């Protein structure tokens, strides 16, 4: 037998040492991570918290996320136990950022200087700019529309169909939660459970990373990171920035260099909050490396940590929209 | 009302050749066709009903087939060639109309 | 493994059209469609078109819209190519091939001198 | 005993190797698929997912679909475990399609070219054109009418009787779900359960194929296909295009050639979405066969896959109605 | 012990081979059908489905129908397990039929010709003609009146008493279902259960036969018939037209000839729908008998089958009312 | 429609040097490239489809690679140097356009 203290359906020893799901003959079953057999088939090693039913505090458990016993509308990026699965809803409108400070100094200063005079205000409240509801998150909204009915708002989909039909401080009032039933494949929406009772936990226990590498659109992803103060948060597996980027934004390295659709990691700029920059700078000083891009594999992530990653070749503004770029790139 | 016609009314001399006695009706038939055997002015009786299955009192050498408007009865191994008229009756609707043919 | 055996030689009168044949016994003819391609000097190799034997449906190149007509006969399991308005520019070797261009026939090498 | 991990009432070994239902003396019982005994009596081999209670994610299970312990209003086409059972409701009106691109090029180009400049926009939202509610699906709607009371709307039936009594973007707001009770033959409608909580799962886990071979009417059928990304979706049996057509639209082959009421498969034209065309083209290139009609038995179906099949002899428009045809066919 | 897979309270072997209920000393108990003892006392052999709690899909089970543990308002004609027990409600008004085609040809043509140019449109929706609610069915309506309160509408009874107090497309909106309790003789009406959730199943699984042999009134009775497509429907016992008439309309044969109150079966005319006529004609051609009246014992009944039986000596109209008759019969 | 061009059409004399036969198309190709071998006016057949995998009837010494617009086939150990034209065919869209090359 196995202890499985978290009662997630996965043995805690497997959740610690690493585990993966493989199918032999159309039948799924968990197995401890074994090299030279699971790696060659593209299976991803999964690490979870042995004392948490859900590592990212989202309503879906580690077993449901990994084995596929989850709502099929959940984005594949959230199938990792260490990636939060929560909805983000919005309404020539585009996604916006609360405030930005970096931009007055050199764009290449992030290689040698981290934090200090550069920062970015982060607010968990949804916001948008103008000059139709869209779910840019990884979880659905079922029965309640937000404030700026049986149909849902699937992620990466608009509430009205495309064929059908200066700030907007959209509120985070979401609907109930669709929880997968264990006795049968049927999925039911628990009226008592609400998203508004789950979002605060995800915000507290996860580190938020925002990326705009595709279509110049800000995608909000959160990774379950370790908080040393809380003993339960320590049970989470160690998370590095390289691994967080690989499991959240689809970053891949074929030869030790992070790439995103052919774009190298050095092509992007890193922004941090006040506390995030202080923690990152402390880690850099302890590791004797002012440069951060080349030490990404040895930089640990903590809770209440916010990281903003932009594109260097585009010129940004206070609201984080690529209003302009360099002369060479716009010409060709 | 439903006129019954045969694609071939007289069989030319063709030894060791494919044999098929076909019937083309005025309109489509939902396989309600009957096949009739008769000796020389005697032994008048049917062999196949519903165009596929035998009367169960006759040997399996008779075999009918077809679908839609054209239905053909084939002979596996012919044993004799005499003057004996055949009949081709549909059963879709009144009145009952017969056909004709010359085999065996 | 697949081989196509044709006539060793053919005698024709001057300025007389000729038809090229290629047997397709190496596979099920009615299953895989057969393409036609020709190689000419100063223009490399240009695709002519393809024929689907089961229904006779064809697709032709923009250059070969009316240059050639492709048909087939299931009786002997072969396909035929007919060329109209023959001219000096039409003198080029044509080799047929199965779907995906996996199997190629043995096109003749015409030489006048 | 048998494992039956999915708890569907069918052994998982039977669900993998194939199974069928036969009656000896007015009594039904499952049996593993055995050739030369079950094939001659017309019984159809059934394959299901060993880890899913319902393979197609519809509220009816594999056991209920096969053994007949299902609501009798469900269309016989949905009795297969691999065919989804969900309602489609609409209102000289006729069914319409969102958008069409194919038609400018040759009608016979599908034999040698797949995708590229030809595609078709697909939207799961119901739509109709004009110049009365009709259920063209395979599942009933019981207590709630859609937005453009005890009686139901049976499939292939109008909400008012025939004796009784330019776009219509009908919404997918359906009613509750009539679930067959296991303790007795009585059927009861679960108020808590709703169709709107089941339709999204079916859309995500099934591949939609639209056919217009009868009465020039677009019928919407979905087949449970394998999604490699999700481990649970991999448990579904391998599905080919030939088998999907045979089990959904009634296609039959007496001599290796697919026919529909005497019409050969080559008489129909194949249309695909952008992702569908890319996947189909990848499979064709891997299999070394540009032609698709003759490799239908070796073309696998995946999730989120949309295929549109039309009639070649009819001329279609942007809304997919046979406005005209060839001169020869209209003359005779 | 006995298997009793259907959990109806009757052994499945008894339900297959036949069974009957007899009383020895004021005590009821089931017994397998034994000839020369049960036949002489007038007991009727009962056959049911071994895999169905209720053979006719009506809310009453086989045990309740046979043993008398049923609501006493249920008509005795519905006490047979193979006869559906569902209400029919209506309002010089009289019962009407949707449409009729037979009548232009000879009245005696049914002896030699079946189907083709003769048919009759059938609709399950209630209808009536004019120039007060009446229950012509076999089951009661308790708490909800239909659309064109504690008292009920008993079958063969008017909603108002007789002493008390051009089409009417009455809807099938009935009330709840009175289910007999097993722990005690008390009968209770289940609010959750509704007739509208049971009527569709009865329509799908039973064959409807309409008769007008008494008072020239159309009585609607349905008999549970075998559907070959559905494996569960195959579990029903084989039903012939002769047996269906005997168990539904009270037809009796003392010397091998069907009679109804002294009227021979040949005195009535048979009408069928399109599918019904096609199936009947196929059976007649297979059995080598164009005549149907003399092969009634070897004609099987299937699901979704509608049969209309009228009186030959009366002249009928499109609405199926005996507007006139022959000169001889009206004179005497 | 999709013009096919080769970065190198003639190979200069370079003994024991890196070998790469590249093809640059008019637009991007989703790895729908075919490689064709042919002896002296004989033995015309393909070797690699989808730019990566072999025909399975040919030895593994042939190995193609590439991504995007440029695809290059490399030779591990050359054994002969004769006059034999090569072909470079794309399969993205109609019509099928070939290429060229000189190796082996
Ligand atoms: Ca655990
Ligand atoms: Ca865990
Ligand atoms: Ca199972
Ligand atoms: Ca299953
Ligand atoms: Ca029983
Ligand atoms: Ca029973």
């Amino acid at each position: 037998t196995v202890p499985d203290r978290d009662n997630d359906g996965i043995p805690d020893s497997l959740e610690v040492e690493g585990y993966t799901v493989d199918v032999k003959n159309k039948r799924t079953f968990l197995s401890p991570w074994i090299s030279n057999i699971h790696e060659k088939k593209g299976l991803t090693k999964y690490k979870s918290s042995p004392e948490k039913w859900s590592t990212a505090s989202d309503p879906y458990s580690d077993f449901e996320k990994v084995t596929g016993r989850i709502d099929k509308n959940v984005s594949p990026e959230a199938r990792h136990p260490l990636v939060a699965a929560y909805p983000i809803v919005h309404v020539s409108t585009s996604r916006t950022h609360t405030s930005e400070v970096h931009g007055n100094a050199e764009v290449h200063a992030s290689f040698f200087d981290i934090g200090g005079s550069v920062s970015a205000g982060f607010s968990n409240s949804n916001s948008s700019t103008v000059a139709r509801y869209v779910n840019t998150g990884t979880a659905p909204i079922y029965n309640v529309l937000p404030t700026t009915l049986s149909q849902i708002l699937a992620p990466n989909n608009y509430y009205p169909s495309k064929n059908l039909a200066l700030r907007l401080d959209t509120d985070q009032v979401y609907g109930n939660i669709a929880t997968y039933n264990f006795e049968n494949g049927r999925v039911r929406v628990d009226t008592g459970s609400n998203w508004s009772e789950v979002l605060p936990q995800i915000q507290e226990t996860t580190a938020r990373i925002i990326f705009n590498g595709k279509d110049l659109n800000l995608v909000e992803r959160r990774i379950a990171a370790v908080n040393p103060s809380d003993p339960l948060e320590t049970t989470k597996p160690d998370m590095t920035l390289k691994e967080a980027l690989k499991i959240a934004f689809g970053f891949n390295e074929p030869n030790g260099n992070l790439q995103y659709q052919g774009k190298d990691i050095t092509e992007f700029d890193f922004n941090f909050d006040q506390q995030t920059s202080q923690n990152i700078k402390n880690q850099l000083a302890e590791l004797n490396a002012t440069n951060i891009y080349t030490v990404l594999d040895k930089i640990k992530l903590n809770a209440k940590m916010n990281i903003l990653i932009r594109d260097k070749r585009f010129h940004y503004d206070r609201n984080n929209i690529a209003v302009g770029a360099d002369e060479s790139v716009v010409k060709e | 009302a439903a006129a019954a016609a045969a694609a071939a009314a007289a069989a030319a001399a063709a030894a060791a050749a494919a044999a098929a006695i076909s019937c083309r009706a005025s309109q489509d038939i939902s396989n309600y066709l009957n096949w009739y055997a008769a000796a020389a002015a005697a032994a008048a009786a049917l062999l196949i009903y519903y165009t596929s299955r035998l009367h169960s009192e006759v040997p399996s050498r008779f075999s009918g087939s077809g679908s839609g408007t054209d239905y053909s009865l084939t002979i596996a191994a012919a044993a004799a060639a005499a003057a004996a008229a055949a009949f081709c009756q549909q059963g879709k609707t009144l009145p009952w109309t017969f056909g004709g043919g010359t085999k065996l | 493994a697949a081989a196509a055996a044709a006539a060793a030689a053919a005698a024709a009168a001057a300025a007389a059209a000729a038809a090229a044949a290629a047997k397709a016994s190496g596979y099920i003819f009615t299953n895989y469609n057969m393409h036609w391609v020709a190689a000419a000097a100063a223009a490399a190799a240009e695709w002519i078109g393809a024929i689907y034997p089961r229904t006779g449906d064809t697709s032709y190149n923009q250059k070969f819209k009316g240059k050639a007509t492709l048909t087939a006969d299931k009786s002997s399991s072969t396909a035929y190519a007919a060329a109209a308005a023959a001219a000096a520019a039409a003198a080029a070797a044509a080799a047929c091939a199965r779907d995906g261009f996996a199997y190629w026939a043995a096109a003749a090498a015409a030489a006048a001198a």
